[PDB]
Order: C-alpha cells, then sequence, then structure tokens
RNA sequence: GUCUUGGGUG
C-alpha cells in the first residue's frame, strides 16, 4: 500500500543490526536516507522538519486547498477540516492544535531567518528550532550528537534563536 | 477430456502475433493459478491467510512485501520440482540490472 | 516527528468513469484515500502538500480488464514516532494506573512504575490528578516525555512512555 | 527520462495491423463495459462494430506507446496515427 | 523493409537490350525535329523544339538512366536479369490511370517536360522506409530504394509518358499519388514475428521435398557439417 | 512377469473379431521385432524372396 | 533441449532471466512482447476531456 | 477475477534470479522438520506430525484446510518442509562441478592455486561472464599441483564418489573425497576468490551444492490417487522420500553403537543413491531406482523433460477448454470465412457476453429459452462471479439480468472463431471464421480452404477454438480472419485457388 | 482414478 521510492533492497548474505532504531545515536531507518531521493529519481538532501516549517506547510496547504474547492474564493480548529473523514479531521486538529502549543517562531518571517542562519545535520538542525535550550548544555546532553563534530555554534544560535522568540 | 493445444499450434499463434488469444488458451482455458512470492527472497514459501488478511515469509521474518501472481499451476508445480532439487527459481517483479 | 515524505499510490479506475472530468475524480479519490492513513513504515499521513496540484499522469490499460493504472506520485508529510525520541503531549485522561497524553494523531500512556516517586495520585482531588509538593499534573498539563516503546499495529499504533527520566515529566 | 518529445519520433506515422486489432479490442471491451460512446451510435449495437465506427472517426480516446529495443518508447494518440 | 506479401515479379526494363535499343526508347533532343516527341500528342508540340533550357532536363534524365543502366548492369544483375519481386504493381497503376481518365482519342496532351521530370524526381524523394534527419538514416534510406527508383524511372520515362502510355496531367498526378500510398502499404509492420514466419516457410516446403539435395542436404546445412556427403 | 522389461511386447495379442475377413488375417499375422527406434528402412522393404 | 542440465547451470551460475523472450512469457502465462503485445495502450487524457460535462464521474 | 481478493499488489515477472537453496535459507523458508518415515499415525486418521504428510505441509483434500495458512484446496498453494541429514551427500546434478571446483582450488586451505600474477589468469579474470570466466580459469589452474605450499590431488569421478590422487614424494595414496571434507574445503573459498571461480557471494556459494537439509515438497507436488473406491498409493516421490528417512534413521543407528566400517559406508552410501535418485534415475553405470512393480521411479528430472514432461507437456502447450473438435464436410453453399458448426456443439460451447443496455433484450430472450434450446443460454455470473447455472435452476422465468452481469449465451451466426488442423505447418493452419450453425454431427468448410488446411473429406477432423472475451474476438477476426491470409508471404503468391470442380466446369 | 501394453485414424 504505502511505499517510497525505497525499491528492491535485494538480499545479501549477511544481515545486518542497523535497523534498530535509535534516535540519541543518528539511527532512524532506512526510510530517511542522508540524502533522499524525489518522484523523479533525482538526488536531493534529506527533509527533517521542525514544528515551525511543518506547521508553515500545513497552514498553506489547508488554506490553498479550501481556496482550491471555492473557486478562487485562518484558526487551525477550522483550519484542519479540509481533509476526508472524521479520523482525517480529527487526526489534523490535534496535530494543528500541538503545533500552536509549540510553535515558537509563529510566522514564515522568522522562519526564513532560522533558515539562513542554519544552512550540520538535519536531525538536530530542526530540533534546535524545535527545543528551546538556555545553554550549550541541555544541547550537548540532550542532543549527545553535537560533541563529536567540532562545529557547535550551539551559545550565539541558541542566544538568538531565544531572542527571535515571539512571546507568549 | 480437452483438447491438447501442442507446440506447433503455439508456432501458428505466434506467427500470427496473436498474443492475447495464446495467453488466454494458457491460462484461463487451462490452468490458471494465483500464488503468493517473497517481495525479498522471491521464492514461493510465503504463508497467505485470505480470511485473516495475514501473511508472512518466515524464512525472511517479512510480512509486508508479497505479491500475487496468477500462474500456469504447472508452473508453479515446476517451481515446487525444482526447490525439491535444491535449485531456487527466484521469481522477482521488477527488474534490476 | 513530521518527515517530508516523496509516496505513490496506484490506482484502478472503471471504464464507466471514463469521462471529460476523470483526473479530479481520481484527485479526489485520492485525497479521501490517503489523507489520515496509518503506515508501520511511514508514521502518519496527517495532509498532503499541494494536494490539488498533484500530476495523476498517464494511465496505463490493463490487458484483459480495461481498467486504467495510475501510478500518482507526490511528496506528503508524515508523522512517525521513533523509541528514545522525546515528544511533548498534553494530557487527556487520569487513571489510577497511568494518564493519557495525545501526542500529534496519537494518544500516550504512561505506567504507575515508571513515574517518579514524589508523584503520588489522589481518587478524591477537585479536580482529580497526580499531585507532589510543590507540582500537580492536573487535567491541559504539558508533559515533555521520552517515547520508550511503539507497537506497529497497522491500522491504529499506540506507544506507552515513561517520564522516570531527568529533565521529563511535569513541566 | 524515457518519453520523446513529439518533434523527434522517428517511428512510422501508421497505425500497424497488431495495435489497430489491439486498439479496436480494447474498445469494445470498454464500450461493453457500458463506458461512454463518442460516435453517434445510429444502427449497430455490436461493440466491435462501434469501437471499428469510433476509429474511422478518429474518436477513440487511447494512446500507444511504442517502445524501443534500448527502453525508450514514443507516444502516439490514436487520433493521430494514420488508418489505412 | 517490406512485407512479404506485398512484392510482386516486375521487369526492370533499363536493363536489357542493346545500347541502340535503349537509346531510341529513352533519349529524346528537342533541337533535332525528327527524334523529338512526336507533335500529334501535346498541345505545345510547336513551343518545344529547339529550346535548350529544358534540353539540359532531358539530359539529365537521360544520365540519371544511364546511371541506372551501368548500376543494375555491373553490380546488381550482372547476368542479366531483369523480372524480380519489387512491390507496388505499376503496370497495373498506369492502366488503372488510363480507365479511370479515359485516355483514348489521342488527344494532345498537356504534360510539360518540366513537369514530368520534376513530378518523377520529386517522387523519388517520398518514399520512405526509414524516417529521420540523421545522416546514417538518409544513406540506409536511399540503399533501401535503388532498385525500386531504378524500376520507377525505367517506367516514368519521359518518352515513355508521353508517347507509349500518352497520360494527361490527371492521370501522371493519379500514377505519383498511387505510388506514394501504395509504397507506403507495403512496408512491413513493427511487431511482426518474421523469425517465426520465416522459419515456417523454410520448413513447410521440406515436408513436400551425383549431388546431394533435398531434405539430407538441407539437413547438412543446418547442422553445419565438417564434412559433406 | 518381474522381467517385462526385455522381454518382447506383443507377442500376444486379443483376437480381431470385427469381422470374419479380419479375423482370418490376424491368424496368419507375422511380426519382424526390429523395434522403430531405427530409421533403416531396408527391412521395411517388398523382397524379391517374398514372393 | 537439455531442460534439467540447462537449469542445473542457471541455478549454479546465478543466471538472471530478463523475461524480454517469447517462451519466458508463455510458461509465465504473461502477455508477450510481440505483435499485439509490442506496445502499451494508455488512457488519453487530451482527447477526454473533450466530452460534455455531463459523461462526468460523479 | 476467479483468484478470492487479495491485498498484494498484482505485478508481473521481470527477472529471474535462479540460484541454490542455501542451507540457512533451506531451514528458514520450511514450516516443520521431517524427520518420522512412517506415512499414516498409526493405521488411522490424522496423520503423524513430522511425516511426509503433515498438514503444515498444506492441504490436497476437498474438505480440510491447510493448517499454515488457513485455505482450502481450491486456493492453498501447499507448503515446504525440511529434512536434515545425517551425514552430507553430493547433488546428482552438481558433481562435475564439483570435481571442476575441487581441480580448480588448494583443497587444504580454501585458495585459487594461481593469482593475478600470472598474466594468463590475469586477463581470464576479465570475462564477465561466470560460465565463460570459469572455464578460461578452469582451462589454466587445473594443472598447478601446489598452493600453504601443499601439493594438490588429481580428481577423478568413480560413480558418485569423487576420488582424489595425491602423488606424494613413488605410491600416490589415493583416497576417497566424501561430501563432508569437500563441504569444509569449500566452506572457507574467500568471497573474492569465488567470485573470480564465477559463483556467486548472494545466490550460489559452492558449498551449496552439496546437500545437508533437504526440502520435502507439499503433498500437491506428490498427490496420492484411487484405485477402486477406497484404495490409494503414494506417489514415487512419497516412497522415494519414506526411503530416504529409513537410510537417514539406519545413518543414525551406526554412530551410536558398533559399526566395523563396512556398514558405515554402505548405510551412508544408501542414503546417497536415495537422494540422488530421488533427483535424477537416469544416471550412467549404476541400477535405477525400482518400484516393486519392476518400473522405475519417477524422479524429478524424469517429471521435468521431453514431449511429455512439465516443460513441453504443460507449459509450452496444454489442454484448453472451450474446444471443440468432429470430422469435416465439404459445403459449396458456405462462404469463404465461414464455418458449419454442428448444433450440439454450439449449444455444448459459449461465450460470456456482458450485458449492456444495447443487448438485454437479446440476452434476456437467450435466458428465457434455457440451455436445451438453441439460441438459449447455459450459465448467468452475477457481479462478483458466482454462477447461476441454468439446468438446474427449475425457476428460468424468474431472472431479471442485471446490467454488468454476463450470461454465457450459446455459439451463435457470425461468432469469431478459431478453426484449426493438425499439424500446423504454417500460420495458415489456423485461421478464423464466422459461425454458421447447422444440422448434423460435421463441422463444414468452403473448398477454397481445404488447400491452406491441406485437408480433405475423407476422415478429417479439426478443432474448433472459442475467444471467451472481446480482445480475443476482436485479435481473431482483425488479424486471422480467412480473407487476410489469401496471400501468403512464403512465396508472395496466393495459397487459396479455384479448386476440383469449379475449375473443371468454369474450364 | 493411475501406469504400461496392444490395435488403429487423419
Ligand atoms: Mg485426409
Ligand atoms: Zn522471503
Ligand atoms: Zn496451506
Ligand atoms: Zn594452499
Amino acid at each position: 500500500v504505502s511505499t517510497s521510492t525505497v525499491g528492491a533492497r535485494r538480499r545479501r548474505a549477511k544481515q545486518q543490526v542497523d535497523d534498530e532504531e535509535n534516535a540519541t545515536l543518528l539511527r532512524l531507518g532506512p526510510e530517511f536516507a542522508l540524502k533522499q531521493y524525489d518522484h523523479d529519481g533525482n538526488e536531493h538532501d534529506l527533509i527533517a522538519l521542525s514544528l515551525s516549517e511543518s506547521r508553515l506547510l500545513i497552514r498553506e496547504a489547508l488554506k490553498a486547498r479550501s481556496r482550491a474547492r471555492n473557486g478562487g474564493v485562518i484558526d487551525d480548529d477550522e483550519l484542519a477540516k479540509v481533509t476526508s473523514g472524521a479520523v482525517a479531521n480529527g487526526v489534523v486538529k490535534k496535530t494543528l492544535d500541538y503545533l500552536n502549543t509549540f510553535a515558537r517562531f509563529k510566522d514564515e518571517e522568522t522562519c526564513t531567518a532560522v533558515d539562513q542562519l542554519l544552512h550540520l545535520h538535519p536531525f538536530e538542525i530542526a530540533q534546535l528550532s524545535s527545543l528551546g535550550c538556555e545553554d550549550v548544555d541541555e544541547a550537548i546532553t540532550l542532543i549527545p550528537s553535537l560533541a563529536a563534530k567540532k562545529e557547535v555554534n550551539l551559545q550565539r544560535i541558541l542566544d538568538e534563536l531565544n531572542r527571535l522568540e515571539d512571546p507568549y | 477430456g480437452g483438447l491438447r493445444f501442442g507446440e506447433m499450434e503455439r508456432d501458428c499463434m505466434i506467427a500470427h502475433g496473436a498474443a492475447g488469444f495464446l495467453k488466454e488458451r494458457l491460462m484461463e482455458a487451462s490452468d490458471a493459478f494465483r500464488v503468493h512470492v517473497c517481495g525479498i527472497c522471491g521464492l514461493m514459501s510465503v504463508i497467505a491467510n485470505l480470511k485473516k488478511n495475514q501473511f508472512e515469509c518466515r524464512s525472511c521474518k517479512n510480512k509486508t512485501n508479497i505479491y500475487q501472481l496468477h500462474i500456469p499451476y504447472a508452473a508453479k508445480l515446476l517451481f515446487q520440482e525444482l526447490m525439491a532439487m535444491n535449485i531456487a527459481p527466484r521469481l522477482y517483479t521488477e527488474r534490476s540490472g | 516527528m513530521f518527515f517530508l515524505k516523496d509516496l505513490s499510490l496506484i490506482l484502478t479506475l472503471h471504464p464507466s468513469y471514463f469521462g471529460p472530468q476523470m483526473n479530479q475524480y481520481l484527485r479526489e479519490k485520492l485525497l479521501t484515500d490517503v489523507e489520515g492513513t496509518c503506515t508501520g513504515q511511514f508514521g502518519y499521513i496527517v495532509t498532503v502538500l499541494d494536494g490539488m496540484n498533484i500530476d495523476v499522469g498517464k494511465g496505463r490499460i490493463i490487458p484483459g480488464s480495461g481498467s486504467a493504472e495510475f501510478e500518482v506520485k507526490y511528496r506528503a508529510v508524515v508523522w512517525k514516532p521513533f523509541k528514545g525520541e522525546v515528544v511533548d503531549a498534553i494530557v487527556s485522561n487520569v487513571s489510577p494506573i497511568g494518564f493519557f497524553a495525545d501526542v500529534g494523531p496519537l494518544n500516550v500512556f504512561v505506567s504507575t512504575r515508571l513515574i517518579p516517586d514524589n508523584l503520588v495520585y489522589n481518587p478524591s482531588n477537585s479536580p482529580p490528578a497526580y499531585m507532589s509538593n510543590d507540582e500537580l499534573i492536573t487535567k491541559g498539563s504539558k508533559v515533555r516525555l521520552k517515547v520508550v516503546g511503539t507497537r506497529t499495529d497497522v491500522n491504529e499504533i499506540y506507544a506507552i512512555g515513561s517520564i522516570k527520566e531527568d529533565f521529563l515529566g511535569a513541566i | 527520462e524515457l518519453a520523446i518529445l513529439k518533434e523527434e519520433r522517428t517511428t512510422t506515422p501508421y497505425l500497424t495491423k497488431y495495435e489497430r486489432a489491439r486498439i479496436l479490442g480494447t474498445r469494445a471491451l470498454q464500450i461493453s463495459m457500458n463506458a461512454p460512446v463518442l460516435v453517434d451510435i445510429e444502427g449497430e449495437t455490436d461493440p466491435l462494430q462501434i469501437a471499428m465506427k469510433e476509429l474511422s472517426q478518429r474518436k477513440i480516446p487511447l494512446v500507444i506507446r511504442r517502445y524501443l529495443p534500448d527502453g525508450s518508447y514514443e507516444d502516439w494518440g490514436c487520433d493521430e496515427l494514420i488508418v489505412d | 523493409g517490406l512485407d512479404g506479401t506485398q512484392v510482386e515479379r516486375q521487369t526492370i526494363d533499363t536493363i536489357p537490350g542493346s545500347d541502340k535499343a535503349f537509346h531510341k526508347r529513352y533519349y529524346v533532343d528537342l533541337m533535332d525535329e525528327k527524334n523529338s516527341i512526336k507533335p500529334d500528342v501535346i498541345e505545345y508540340a510547336a513551343d518545344i523544339l529547339g529550346d535548350v533550357e529544358l534540353q539540359k532536363e532531358l539530359n539529365s534524365e537521360y544520365e540519371q538512366l544511364v546511371s541506372d543502366r551501368k548500376f543494375l548492369r555491373e553490380i546488381v544483375f550482372v547476368n542479366g536479369d531483369h523480372n524480380w519481386p519489387l512491390p507496388v504493381n505499376l503496370r497495373r497503376i498506369i492502366q488503372n490511370a488510363q480507365q479511370i481518365f479515359h485516355l483514348d482519342r489521342a488527344k494532345a496532351s498537356d504534360l510539360t517536360i518540366p513537369e514530368i521530370i520534376h513530378g518523377v524526381r520529386d517522387l523519388c524523394k517520398k518514399l520512405f522506409v526509414l524516417r529521420g534527419e540523421n545522416e546514417l538514416i538518409k544513406e540506409a534510406q536511399q540503399n533501401a530504394t535503388s532498385l525500386f527508383q531504378c524500376l520507377v524511372r525505367a517506367r516514368l520515362a519521359t518518352r515513355r509518358i508521353l508517347e507509349e502510355f500518352r497520360l494527361n496531367r490527371d492521370a501522371f498526378e493519379w500514377v505519383l499519388g498511387t505510388i506514394e500510398a501504395q509504397f507506403q502499404r507495403s512496408l512491413v509492420h513493427p511487431g511482426e514475428m518474421v523469425g517465426v514466419i520465416a522459419a515456417q516457410s523454410i520448413g513447410e516446403p521440406a515436408t513436400q521435398m551425383n549431388v546431394t539435395l533435398g531434405v539430407p542436404r538441407l539437413k547438412e546445412i543446418l547442422n553445419v557439417a565438417k564434412n559433406i556427403k | 512377469q518381474k522381467k517385462a522389461m526385455s522381454s518382447r511386447a506383443g507377442v500376444s495379442q486379443v483376437l480381431n473379431r470385427y469381422t470374419y475377413s479380419s479375423t482370418l488375417s490376424h491368424l496368419r499375422r507375422t511380426n519382424t521385432p526390429i523395434g522403430r527406434d531405427g530409421k533403416l528402412a531396408k527391412p521395411r522393404q517388398l523382397h524379391n524372396t517374398h514372393w | 533441449e537439455e531442460t534439467v542440465e540447462i537449469l542445473f547451470e542457471a541455478g549454479a551460475a546465478a543466471e538472471l532471466d530478463d523475461c524480454r523472450g517469447v517462451s519466458e512469457n508463455v510458461m509465465l502465462g504473461q502477455l508477450a512482447p510481440m505483435g499485439t503485445g509490442a506496445f502499451d495502450v494508455m488512457i488519453d487524457e487530451k482527447l477526454l476531456t473533450s466530452l460534455p460535462a455531463d459523461y462526468a464521474p460523479t | 477475477s476467479q483468484f478470492p481478493y487479495s491485498s498484494a499488489p498484482l505485478r508481473s515477472v521481470k527477472e529471474v534470479q535462479f540460484g541454490l537453496l542455501s542451507p540457512e535459507e533451506i531451514r528458514a523458508i520450511s514450516v516443520v522438520k521431517i524427520e518420522y518415515p512412517e506415512i499414516m499415525d498409526e493405521s488411522r486418521q490424522r496423520p503423524r506430525e513430522g511425516g511426509l504428510n503433515d498438514p503444515k505441509l498444506g492441504s490436497i483434500d476437498r474438505n480440510f484446510k491447510c493448517q499454515t495458512c488457513g485455505e482450502g484446496m481450491a486456493e492453498c498453494p501447499g507448503h515446504f518442509g525440511h529434512m536434515e541429514l545425517a551425514k552430507p551427500v553430493f547433488h546428482i546434478g552438481f558433481i562435475p562441478k564439483i570435481k571442476k571446483v575441487c581441480e580448480c582450488i588448494c583443497m587444504n586451505c580454501g585458495k585459487l592455486l594461481l593469482d593475478e600474477t600470472n598474466p594468463t589468469m590475469a586477463q581470464a579474470i576479465r570475462i564477465r561472464d561466470p560460465k565463460k570466466r570459469f572455464n578460461a580459469v578452469w582451462q589454466l589452474c587445473k594443472t598447478k599441483m601446489v598452493c600453504c605450499g601443499n601439493t594438490q590431488p588429481v580428481v577423478r569421478k568413480d560413480g558418485m564418489k569423487l576420488w582424489g590422487t595425491w602423488k606424494k614424494s613413488a605410491q600416490p595414496e589415493r583416497k576417497l573425497l566424501t561430501p563432508g571434507e569437500i563441504l569444509n574445503v569449500f566452506k572457507h573459498i574467500s568471497p573474492e576468490d569465488c567470485f573470480r571461480l564465477g559463483f556467486n557471494e548472494d545466490y550460489a556459494r559452492p558449498e551449496w551444492m552439496i546437500i545437508t537439509v533437504l526440502p520435502v515438497p507439499p503433498p500437491q507436488v506428490r498427490p496420492s490417487i484411487a484405485m477402486d473406491e477406497t484404495t490409494q498409493g503414494q506417489d514415487d516421490l512419497t516412497h522415494k522420500l519414506s526411503d530416504i528417512l529409513k537410510a537417514n534413521i539406519n545413518v543414525q543407528k551406526l554412530e551410536m553403537d558398533g559399526s566395523p566400517q563396512h556398514i558405515i559406508n554402505e548405510v551412508e552410501q544408501l542414503l546417497q543413491f536415495h537422494v540422488a535418485t530421488y533427483m535424477d534415475n537416469d544416471i550412467a553405470g549404476q541400477p535405477q531406482a525400482l518400484q516393486k512393480s519392476g518400473r522405475p521411479v519417477k524422479a524429478i528430472r524424469a517429471r521435468l523433460k521431453g514431449k511429455e514432461g512439465r516443460l513441453r507437456g504443460n507449459l509450452m502447450g496444454k489442454r484448453v477448454d472451450f474446444s471443440a473438435r468432429t470430422v469435416i464436410s465439404g459445403d459449396p453453399n458456405l462462404e469463404l470465412d465461414q464455418v458449419g458448426v454442428p448444433i450440439s456443439i454450439a449449444k455444448t460451447l459459449s461465450y460470456p457476453e456482458t450485458v449492456t443496455q444495447y443487448n438485454i433484450h437479446r440476452l434476456t430472450e437467450y435466458v428465457r429459452n434455457g440451455p436445451n434450446e438453441h439460441p438459449g443460454a447455459k450459465y448467468v455470473i452475477r457481479d462478483n462471479g458466482d454462477r447461476i447455472d441454468l439446468r438446474y435452476h427449475k425457476r428460468a422465468g424468474d431472472i431479471v439480468l442485471q446490467y454488468g452481469w454476463k450470461v454465457e449465451r450459446h455459439l451463435m451466426d457470425d461468432d469469431p472463431v478459431l478453426f484449426n488442423r493438425q499439424p500446423s505447418l504454417h500460420k495458415m493452419s489456423m485461421m478464423a471464421h464466422r459461425v454458421k450453425v447447422m444440422p448434423y454431427s460435421t463441422f463444414r468448410l468452403n473448398l477454397s480452404v481445404t488447400s491452406p488446411y491441406n485437408a480433405d473429406f475423407d476422415g478429417d477432423e479439426m478443432n474448433l477454438h472459442v475467444p471467451q472475451s472481446e480482445e480475443t474476438r476482436a485479435e481473431l477476426s482483425q488479424l486471422c480472419a480467412v480473407p487476410l491470409q489469401i496471400v501468403s508471404p512464403q512465396s508472395n503468391k496466393p495459397v487459396m485457388g479455384i479448386v476440383q470442380d469449379t475449375l473443371c466446369g468454369v474450364r
């Protein structure tokens, strides 16, 4: 049913342990390869979306499909309705409320700013846009992979992030 | 009984270019069957329970990449005899190289 | 976590539907079919980016049946948990044997044995909830909780977490 | 990737006997499954003869994808291939 | 590139005969009064004589015919045989054109020489066995239709068209269009199982059949033998 | 019986009683056990000494 | 010919059969890449969208 | 549509990748280990688990289902078991290649005798084809008699026993090479070494040519039969597997007690011979595994080869439904592309015709007429595949035909049918005709078509095939029809001419 | 309901 560009994965005689998920250790599964592909087979960098990029994309898609339904003619509790099916509406309502309960970047402008500033592994890249962290300690212990890369810059990046973080 | 649509009849159908008629003679007018193959190992060792909607190739520990194929019952029997003599006819539904 | 996902859906169309407004009918069928489903290999399909602008391409007639096949490829958004990933939530249910917290499109339940022991349950409080010196896991609380288990059931999956580890639990 | 632009299509502009036979069979099967009919049906009720009428009037909504030996292909609508 | 049901034995008329007979059949002369077109067949008979900007085209036609003569006699058919299976029966086309356009009463023909020559030249560049702007495609296309072009030029010669067949312009255009269409119909279709067809066409005659011949010799040939009987 | 292979077959046959002349002919029949494995046309040939 | 020996050799050398032939598609009961099956028949949308709007999927 | 719904996608075979079955994978795909010889439970119902008729192997019975998959005999494919062998044995179909690999490799440390240092082999490696590469490596590596530094043996074959002569340094001590020793030597070949000889790391490992665990086929591959209403004999493969099991257990009765070295070899060789003749009973220079009736056992190889074997007898050609045969007759009053079909055959054969808003009156008249009157119908197929037999249905008047339903009406005038006379030497021996339904029991042919069929009317019989769909009807009428075959490509001339009396009469 | 043998037909 639900399939993707991941195709054969044919059987070599030696089997492997790498199917074990552990997000502390950059093991995600053979569906989120470090270099993705598209539906035209062209190579493309992996996507790992923070809550901000995701919130913008979902709001945009729902209002776009509503504009499509209306012939060309505002709130998540309403904006999730665009789907088809009661389970669909419920799931998307929970997702949108989850996004609007934790979206520190509540606009496309600051999302663009963080996009420029950030562009490094997309996992921690998005988790920084998702996880407010005071100093180096919270980041390097909750995300243990920033240690063995010797390009941290967490101090100032997090400072400017929490500075750009809107009130609540 | 039925009449034999032998090899020379197949030659005449091939000369005529009637591929659909040949497939219909050899399948729907004869031993047509449906088997499940493992999408990973390509052996007909898949355990299908159709009323419980559950499938499994135990050897590969697989339950999701399984396909159905319509093939002659004589072809299934041929592959099982080949397996009986330690050959693995692996039926793959997509080309790699 | 939300993942952008390139995904496909093979479909079959009867000749009776072979009309002038075909592509939009297939678009509506796709949108109905995929918007909400779970798959153990991908996560949860909440929405689809640019839903009305999916390309159905050109369908192929199956020899012998007369129905058209389409490989409608498109890029969507999927949400999948992973054991050892931290996910925030808000509590939904309460019970002596633990509480439920809604995570993404799911609901996560934490067991009694996996909770800091300063937390005490109360069947008699107004409102009923877990309580401690200077803390209250009332209904509508926030919970930064880690996932330490996810079973894959084809339609709906369930994850049982543990707030027993540092920097986790009530916030 | 494997599709050929409509300008450098170097196969025959004529419907072959096999393409005509398969197109007529497929159209007949479709019409026998209560598919819509593009021609004006005047007298005949047999789906094969209706399909022949549609083929002559260039009103069969199908496409032939002609595979080359190297895997590439050319696409030709039935209405633009020439029928003898 | 032709389907094996579509070809019929036809004589190539530039091949046989002596050089004098060839010259009398094919050579026209404009300045020379007697060896020109018979005046009583065309409207413009008096206007023809003495021209030069047309005798050039007549000489080009005759030189192409001599090229075909030399080619067929020295490369293709060295032993003189001129009756070979070829697509599109031109005898039948010409007689059908005569029947359709009623070529009796030997009426003055309104069909000018330059139009005849250019019509046959254009026709020879419209018989497509291979389509494409590539250069090897062009070479293979011309190699494909060289013999058939020899036939079409041996039949549709200026003297023959004007004197022997007495066609007018309408019958001429009909002959060209019919050659176009019937040649496009004589081509093999992609998808033919020509290997199975060839195997059957060779094997079936074997069922009805001191040099070794027949079945034992065919068996030696197909089962390639290091020594033969 | 246990050596049915390597034994001559068809030495005994069901008497043909379809018509009278068929019976009379079956009772006077003869068999050369050359076998059909082999395309030697020589023993199949009508010979002068057959007169 | 030599069916069993050839199959044994195919096993012992891991031959990959492309299935582009005639006999191979015959024994698997599929449409051979031959004659009427040497091409594909798609569903045309460009010609289809000319139909009356009342002949539409509902 | 006559297959119950499965949720898997339907696909077609694009690639076949042959291989050997690895002993790991043989154990993995199995569903039950097979070790107990005896067939029945104890002359009773519900047979011995772990025998050759384990219900885990699948169902071959109409009122029983497969305990492995939960399906009845109409739909259960069958499931494989496995049967571990006491000693490893040669695969009968791989002894020559085992011998070749033994000659090529170092039989102590598992390494190629020569390296890329020698440029002849260094260029023999450069062949892409595994078989050509293997030949180019064997034609060189087979003669070097040393590696470690141990000398190489001269491998030889005597029956199923691979002898290897070690010429030390005089007397060359010749020892028997058992399958287990060769298996141990073969497991040590490194992946790149293995690649060089032409094998594969994932699909064909040279030690898999030695059998250590044997697959047991489901009962579908070896079904029983009924003699007189109460009797059954097992298939040859079943008795052969039972003999193999007896041999295995006898082997396990020697390494557990006294065995003066002339019984271990004998019983292990019995296992080897049973396993060999289970697969190939046409081995040169030895007796054949026999039946107590004196016939030889029908081995799998004998099942697969020949005019009557699987490939040529069941896959390249097979018996088909919806066909008819009878004597042919001549009819001056038929058209060239017409064939006269007897009424009885026209009623026995049928065509499934989908009900549409252009054929509902005609089809409902056929449904009312019934299967004993022409033109009638035999079956009504509902929109899900359920058949309504109109013989036993007493109430043929109470059927209303739905759209999309299917009526299997009789054979009728102008139906295209394929008509055929054997032998079919050329494409015009099989031609498509329009039907005309007639009295009396012979087919009717216009007399000009007897030449392409090579037929006459003094006993000849011809076959008639009815296309069961609209696509095959269209194919017949637009490619195989008699008018389209008048000119042949064999000699670019006609094949049908005016014949016999019309020729004499027109003269 | 199966395997061999034999007699035949085009
Ligand atoms: Mg006869
Ligand atoms: Zn598998
Ligand atoms: Zn089963
Ligand atoms: Zn060594």
